Order: C-alpha cells, then structure tokens, then sequence
C-alpha cells in the first residue's frame, strides 16, 4: 500500500524533481483533513458492528436471497456474506484514513471477481449492499466525512462489476 | 508514512486502529506544515547546497577528480554532483513524509552493486552527503534543522 | 454417511476398504429402513410439531415476543417458527443420513454470526429446539426415539 | 466428495423440501443395492492386482506403446501407466459404493485431460485399457455389478475425451 | 553426465565452476575414448554377449523356462532375452557417460512394480545381467573390465 | 536439465539402438572440444564481473533509460539489470561446457519474455546489451570459443527478440 503522501513523492521522483507547488497542494490538503479522517474511523470503528446489521437489513433483507437454494441460503453462506461486508466496511476504512486506493487494489479486489464469478456469489446484489453501507456509516460520520467514505466503498463496488 | 505503518499494522491482526495510532497520526499530520516549508526551503537553494557541498567533498578527497579518478572530467564531475543533487532530494522525501522508506526503495537498496560496477567509491559517495548535511542545515535553524540532519544521517549511515 | 466418510479415510492412506469399514457400510445399509421411517413421521406431522413446540417456547419465553423481543409481532414469530421448521427439516437429514456432515453444513457453521446480527439471543433458539425435540420424539417409539433424539441433540449444544 | 444419500438430501434442501416419498424412494433403492456394492466391492479389492494385470495384457502389452518410442517405454512410464490403471480401478469402485460420480471429478478428472495433453500420453490407448479393465472386472464381479462398474468407468475415459 | 553434474550444483548456488569441478571435466573428457572403446567392444559382440548369458541363466535357473516359468515357450524365452539384450545396451550407455542416471531413467525406476505384475521373478533377471557381466567383461583388457563391470553391478544391485 | 552426452544417449534410447556410428563420431568431437571450453570457461569466470562493467558501459550507460521515469532508474532496478546480465553471462557458460541449450530453455528464457514485458523492460535494450557481452567475452577468450559462447548468447537474445 502506499500514502497519498508516498503516493505524491512517487508521482514526483517519476519526474527526477522535487515536490512541486502543486504538489505541496496535494500534501497541504491531505494533512488538514487528517482530523477528519481519523475522527470518521474512530466512530466507524465503533460502530462497525451496527453499520453492518443496518446495512444488511436496509439492502439484503428486503430480497428474496435467503430462500433456500438462495446464494445467501445456509448459514455458512449467511456469516460469509456478513463478513465480506466487515471487510469492505474496514479497508474502506483502511483507504480512507490513507487517501489512496493501493490498499484496495492489492488487498481485496485482486481475483475477486473471478472468485465471485466461479463461486456464483451475486455482484449486483453486493453492490447493492455496500452502497447500503455508505448510506448507513454516513448517517453516523456526518455528510462531509460521509462523502469521503463514499469514495472508497465506491471503488470498491465498481471494481466486482 | 506514519499513517501507512500504522493501517499495515492494524491489518495484520485484522482490527481497527488503536487510539494510540490514531493519535499518533493526529501528531504527525498537524505538523505536516513545518515539514514542507523545511523541503521547500532546501529545494530553492538547491544549486547553492549540491556546489558547496562539491567544492568541500572535492577540497577533502581530492583524488576522485585527480586523473584516473572516478569523477575526473568536468563531464564526470558533472554527473557526481548530479548524485549529490539526486539524495538531497530523496532527503526532503523523507522529511515530509518522516518515513525513511522512500529514501530506500529509490536510492539505497542495491547502492553498493550500483557503485561497484561503475567504479565509485562508495565512501567518497558519503562524505558528499556528509557535506550537503552541511550546507543544507546550515539554512535551518534549530528543530527544523536536527529534523533535516537525522534524514541526512540515515543516508550518509546506509551509505558507510 | 458411513459410505463416503470411509472411502474418505481408504482414499486419504491410498487404499481399499478395510473390512471394518465394509461391514459398517452392511449395517448401516440394512437399517436404512428404519431411517427412513422416522424421517417419514417426523414430515407427516411437521404443522403439529412446530406448532406445539413454538407455544412451549413463548410460554417459557413470554419476553422474546412480547414488545421489545426479536421475535415480538405476528411477522416476527411468524419467522421464529419457520427456523424451528428449519432445525426439524435438518434434523430428519440427520437420521437418515446418520451423518451430521448435513445439518453442519447447513445450519451450523456461521450460525452464531448470522443470529447476533439479527439480534436474536441463541440461548433462546436452542431452548425452541428443545421444545421441537420432546415434540416430535413424543411422536416417535422406542428406540426410535433415542435415534432421532441425538440429533436435536447435537443441534441443542451447537446453539449454545 | 458425495455420497448418495448426502446427493438426495442437497437436491430437497436448494427446494427447502423435507424428503418427499419419490426422495424416499430414491434412497430406498440405494440401500436396498447396499449388499451388492459392498461386495462387489470386496472382490475387486482382492483381484485389483489381477485385473489390471489381465487389463494390460489384453490392451498394451507388444505394441508401439511399449516398444522403445512409445509412451509405456521405460520402466518409469510403465510403472507410471500401471498405477494410473489401479488408479481408475480404485477409484471406480470407490464412486460405486457411493453410487455417486463426485469422487471422480474431485479427485481424479480435474484437470487430467491436459496435464496428458502436455505430456503426450494417449488418450485414446488410455481409454482402450479402461476397456478392458471394464472387461476383467465384470468377469469377476458378475454381470449386474459389473454394468454398474461401467457407469463409473465410464465416467472416467469418458472424461479424458 | 559429470558434466551436467556440476552445473547442476554451481547454478544451486549461483555460482561459476569450481577449479575442482573444472579439472573433472577436463579428465573425464580426456578419457573419451577409451569409454568409446569400451561400448563398441560390447555392443559389437552383443548377441555373442547375450545369447551366451542366456545359456547359463537358463541353466543356473532351469525354472523360468520349465512349463509354468515366465519364460517358457520360444515366444517366451526371446522376449526374456531382449530383455537382457535391453540391459545391456543401457550399460553401454553409463560406461560412455560414467554416470547411471541413464541407466536409471530407462530401467531402473519403476522396474520392481513392472515385473511383478508381469508375473516375472526379478532375482532371475538380475541373474541373467549376472552372467551379461561375466559374457562381456570377458571380452574386455583388465582395466576396461573394471570400469564395464561397475556399470553392470549397479543394474545388479537394483534389480536384486 | 541435459548436456550432450545424455541427448545423444536419448537420441538413441528413442529407437531402442546402441551407440550409433553416427552418435560415437557426434560424442568423440565433443569430447575433444572439452578441454577448449573449460579453458574459456575458466577465463569468463575470472573476469565476469569485467565482462559485465564494459558491456554496460558500451550499451547501457549515458542513455534515457538510467534518468528519472525509465527502467534503470532508482539504485533498486539498476542493480536489477546488472544482475540479469551476470545470468545470461553465467548461464551462457553453463550451456557453453555442455553444448545443449536446455538448461537455457529450462532455468533462463522460460516465461521470461512475459515477465519482462510485465515489468516494462525494454527488450530491444537488453538486447543491444547483451550483444555487448559477446564481443567483450569474445574479446577475452577467442573467436573460437567466443564463436560458441556468440551462439549461446545470441540464443538468449532470440529468446526475447
Ligand atoms: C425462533 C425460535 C427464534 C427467532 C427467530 C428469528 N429468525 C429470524 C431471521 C432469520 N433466521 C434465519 C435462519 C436460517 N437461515 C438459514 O439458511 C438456516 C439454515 C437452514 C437458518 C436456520 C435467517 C436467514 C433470517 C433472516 C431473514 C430471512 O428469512 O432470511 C428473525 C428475524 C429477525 C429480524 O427481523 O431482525 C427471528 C425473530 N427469534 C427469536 O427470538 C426466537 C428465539
Ligand atoms: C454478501 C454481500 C454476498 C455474498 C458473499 C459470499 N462470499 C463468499 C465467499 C468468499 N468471499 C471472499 C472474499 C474475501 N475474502 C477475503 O479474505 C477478503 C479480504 C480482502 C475478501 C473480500 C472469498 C475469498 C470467498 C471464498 C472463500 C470462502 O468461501 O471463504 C460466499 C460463499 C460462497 C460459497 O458457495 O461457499 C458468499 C455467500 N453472498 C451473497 O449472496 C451476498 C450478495
Ligand atoms: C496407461 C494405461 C497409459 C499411460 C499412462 C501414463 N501416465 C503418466 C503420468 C501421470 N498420470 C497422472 C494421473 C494421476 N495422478 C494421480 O495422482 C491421480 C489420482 C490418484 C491421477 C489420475 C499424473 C498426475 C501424471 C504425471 C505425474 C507423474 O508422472 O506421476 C505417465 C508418465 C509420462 C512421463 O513420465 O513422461 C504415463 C506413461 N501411458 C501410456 O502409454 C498408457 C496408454
Ligand atoms: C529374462 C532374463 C527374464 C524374463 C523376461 C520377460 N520379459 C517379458 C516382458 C516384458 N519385458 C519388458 C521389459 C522392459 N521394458 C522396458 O521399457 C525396459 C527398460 C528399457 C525393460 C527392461 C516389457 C515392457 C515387457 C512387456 C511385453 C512388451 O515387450 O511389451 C516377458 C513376457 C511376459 C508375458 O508373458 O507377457 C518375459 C518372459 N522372463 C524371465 O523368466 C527371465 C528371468
Ligand atoms: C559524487 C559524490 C561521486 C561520483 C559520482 C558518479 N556517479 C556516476 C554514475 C551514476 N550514478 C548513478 C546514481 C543513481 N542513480 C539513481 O537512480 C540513484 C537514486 C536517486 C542514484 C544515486 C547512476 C545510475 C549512474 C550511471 C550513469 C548514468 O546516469 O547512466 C558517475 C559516472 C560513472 C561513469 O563513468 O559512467 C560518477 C563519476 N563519482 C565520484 O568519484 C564521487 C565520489
Ligand atoms: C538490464 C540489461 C535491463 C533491465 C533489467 C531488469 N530486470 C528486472 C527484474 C527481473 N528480472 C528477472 C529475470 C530473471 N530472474 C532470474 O532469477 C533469472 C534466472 C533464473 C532471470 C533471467 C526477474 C524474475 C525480475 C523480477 C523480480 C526482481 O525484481 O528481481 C528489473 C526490475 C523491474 C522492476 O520494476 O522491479 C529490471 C530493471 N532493465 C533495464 O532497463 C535494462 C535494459
């Protein structure tokens, strides 16, 4: 994984230059929303057990997708759901306090869909639900640091897709 | 950086940060400001910093520019000044991000093979550094200064 | 079943049958009647057994449908009563199968996950399958009774 | 890894259906072919050696196969055949106690087809000596055992093509 | 061969030649032909060789070839002696490489498992390969029956 | 793996006949060569690192590709290049002593020109580079063998061309 600091070092060392105007930007932007970063994971992570319940009862619950035979069917299928949930909810939640997206791509979107594909795991129906989990955790972080979640829980979605 | 360390550490036993790395990341990010003025004002005297620093490299090993050296040549001289100029940066990397890493992944691992087959001697390479943290201090007062110099250190240390 | 759990243990050690393992599979076969019997029973009365086994469970239970519980509300413990429809289904697969591979499978594994994400006190589920239990066994004869017993057995402890 | 038994109950529980009567039946019959599987069984695991032996009589042995060139030369490859033989032979006694196919694509078809392909193993001999072994085996176990040993051997060369 | 040998271990341990592994070499090809030699002397008496191997085997073991031994019947007996005719071309081949991974790659992995479903008792063959031993190196100077006979203990040994 | 002796044994073994007229002369003439390939072996081993500095220097040296944004750059991937070219040189030997290029095919060119492709390195450089080692090795041992080790290294080349 990397920073958005590292993320904007690399994008300088790239060029053989030292860090530009516009790229003390980037860095000033990225240390005065720091607060608001970590202040949105301290609540999130004090709340991702009921983020998650609230998510899947306002997403998941109101589908036909536990009848039996359902891909949310048995209760070995039910608490895996729940807990790629967990997951999303917390490197979303990994990425967010990082203002970058590396984390993500290396730690849970790499063969994912192809994992889903061949397991018969429903994408839409995820989808459905982390965009649930946005909702949810922006009622309890605020709409600022909610729309910043987003982001990530966003990349997240249109990357099974 | 000191909040990508912390997010590796929080995945690795699969939790949410401690408060005490979420404090720790409040620490570093409000003091984000002083740490890019300190790589703002070496990056404006860059040129002044890398000549002095070449001058007294040069003043104390006069033999890497003598003939059969290493740098002899103003075309050779040129380009180890070049270096000088290339870890003067990678310093104010570390600096504002306060991670040693990215001095490492770009100018450190693999240093000694790189040296070896071009023929540079590897010491010489350190005291250059151990001027630029010379010159470069040198337009730093205080905190903003032994900041700067423990970057400089690393490097002149991983170049030893 | 005894079947495929012994051609699992002849096919990890690379090997035929033991002759052991062969006479279960006779045993176990010649009583696949029995088995079959009992499934057929339960299936037969599962309206009454449910039923009778979910008044037993609120009347112990006064507190899990009256305001406040989870399973409060004529849509609530409309669903209550289909998880106890659940366990008894999973049951029968027990008996015939002899193996609990099945109810495993199904209803066991993740399922203190999914109920404390509902917000359903367990303690109370497995309560419900003690009452399933009585009720359908009372329906069974002999030693009848003491097979498919075992299996809400195995269920009971699961949940608790 | 299914068994019968186990193959029956997964089909009624994607339906959320207790065992209905026809389901019963199903299972009725699979017990009631219990003695005749389980001794079927017995015979070819006491004439396993024979069989296939008899198998590669009928089937490789002095041809091109086995002459310098062909794909059984060498005591390496010979052995390595032989034991592909007990192989299938095992195995299709194993599904047929399960009456069952699972075992079979788990833990002998997955991925053979290449991994012979890449190897320039015959499948067209291969399936020739599964011929025989069908052959040998039926001789031995009686003819109602025997087409029930077809099935699975069956299953196998089948599987190769 | 020793040569592929030693670039086996140097590529182990990244690493060029030793002067050691290099002096080998140099002696073992310095040595060609007299290994040449040797496998031409066989294999230009090979029926000689074999044909009188299989005279004293089958008197030494009147068995195999008696009504009931795998050898029995002329179709029987000459596939027993392309057998040993097999063995001996496969010791030519170790004599010219001074290596047995030859000999071992082509009879000798798998051999056990290959006669005995056969039917064929392998204490004999390795008997035949016995007299082999004694039929060729019969036909060979002292110190070229030193080297041929090693190669044909070998088979031996692994074959008993 | 596999030097000439043995791929002449194989030759042979494939047909079931003895050394072959044609296979004694083929193993003889590579016998009395042995001794010039040691020798050489020798002098390359004694002067790799020799070998490899000059080449780099006639080849890989004052180009793009050292500065910020190409390949070379960074301590971490010019030490990386280096490294490729003392394989190439080092197993350019191995497959000199043993006049077969398998262990080339097996432990050097194999899924080598993906990775390459992967990581963006610039195929036609290494090329020009390693003609570069020829001609120096060429320069040091002799066109006799610098003849074969030319063969051998041109092998690799053709490996990525
Ligand atoms: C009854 C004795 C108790 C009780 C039950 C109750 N359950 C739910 C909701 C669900 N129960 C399940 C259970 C299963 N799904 C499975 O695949 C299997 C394996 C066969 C089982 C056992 C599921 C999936 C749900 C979710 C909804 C659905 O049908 O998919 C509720 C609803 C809770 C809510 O609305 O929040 C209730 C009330 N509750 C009690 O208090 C009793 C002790
Ligand atoms: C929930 C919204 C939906 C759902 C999920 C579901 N997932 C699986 C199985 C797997 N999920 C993953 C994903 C991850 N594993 C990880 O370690 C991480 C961290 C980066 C992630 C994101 C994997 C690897 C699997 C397979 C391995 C496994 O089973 O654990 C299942 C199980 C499917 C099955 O048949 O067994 C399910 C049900 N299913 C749904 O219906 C929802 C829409
Ligand atoms: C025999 C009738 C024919 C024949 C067979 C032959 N097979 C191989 C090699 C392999 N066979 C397998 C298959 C399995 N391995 C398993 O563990 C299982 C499940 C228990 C199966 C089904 C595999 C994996 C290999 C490759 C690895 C290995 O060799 O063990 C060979 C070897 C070829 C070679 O060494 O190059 C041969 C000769 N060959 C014939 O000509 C017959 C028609
Ligand atoms: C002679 C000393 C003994 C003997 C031999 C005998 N062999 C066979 C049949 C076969 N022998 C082989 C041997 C090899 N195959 C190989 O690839 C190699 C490595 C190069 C060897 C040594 C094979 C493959 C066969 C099968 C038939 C075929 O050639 O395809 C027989 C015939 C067995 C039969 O009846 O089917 C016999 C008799 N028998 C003895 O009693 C001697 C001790
Ligand atoms: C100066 C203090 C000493 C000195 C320097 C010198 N360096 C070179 C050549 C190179 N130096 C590098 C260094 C780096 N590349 C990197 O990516 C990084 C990380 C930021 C570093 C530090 C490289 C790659 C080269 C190769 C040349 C090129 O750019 O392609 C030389 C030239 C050697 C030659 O003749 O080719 C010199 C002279 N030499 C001294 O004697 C001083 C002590
Ligand atoms: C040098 C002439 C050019 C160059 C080289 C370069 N190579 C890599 C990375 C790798 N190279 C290999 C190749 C091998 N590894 C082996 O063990 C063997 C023999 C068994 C070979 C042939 C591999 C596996 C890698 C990747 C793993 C690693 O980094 O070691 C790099 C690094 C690329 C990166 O971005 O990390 C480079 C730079 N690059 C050039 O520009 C020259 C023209």
């Amino acid at each position: 994984m990397q920073d958005a600091i590292t993320a904007v070092i690399n994008a300088s060392d790239v060029q053989g230059k030292y860090l530009d105007s516009s790229a003390l930007d980037r860095l000033k932007s990225y240390f005065q929303s720091g607060e608001l970063r970590v202040r949105a994971a301290a609540t999130i992570s004090a709340n991702s057990a009921l983020i998650v319940k609230e998510a899947v009862a306002k997403s998941l619950l109101y589908s036909d997708i536990t009848r039996p035979g359902g891909n949310m069917y048995t209760t070995r299928r039910y608490a895996a759901c729940i807990r790629d949930l967990e997951y999303y909810l917390r490197y979303a939640t990994y990425a967010m306090l990082a203002g970058d997206t590396s984390i993500l791509d290396e730690r849970v979107l790499n063969g994912l869909k192809e994992t889903y594909n061949s397991l018969g795991v429903p994408i839409g129906a995820t989808v459905q639900a982390i965009q649930a989990i946005k909702e949810v955790t922006a009622s309890l972080v605020g709409p600022d640091a909610g729309r910043e979640m987003g982001v990530y829980l966003d990349y997240i979605s249109s990357g099974l897709s | 950086s000191i909040v990508s360390k912390s997010i590796v550490n929080a995945d690795a036993e699969a939790r949410y940060l401690s408060p005490g790395e979420l404090e720790r990341i409040k620490t570093f990010v409000v003091g984000g400001d002083r740490r890019l003025r300190i790589a703002q004002t070496i990056a404006e005297s860059r040129e002044r910093i890398v000549k002095q620093a070449g001058n007294q490299l040069f003043q104390k090993r006069p033999d890497v520019v003598s003939p059969g050296g290493n740098a002899y040549g103003e075309d050779m001289t040129a380009t180890c000044l070049r270096d000088l100029d290339y870890y003067l940066r990678l310093v104010t990397y570390g600096v504002v991000s306060g991670d040693i890493t990215p001095i490492e992944e770009i100018g450190i691992v693999g240093v000694r093979e790189m040296y070896k087959s071009l023929g540079t001697p590897i010491e010489a390479v350190a005291e250059g550094v151990r001027e630029l943290k010379s010159a470069a201090t040198a337009l730093l007062t205080g905190e903003d200064a032994d900041e700067a110099g423990a970057y400089f250190d690393y490097v002149i240390g991983a170049l030893s």
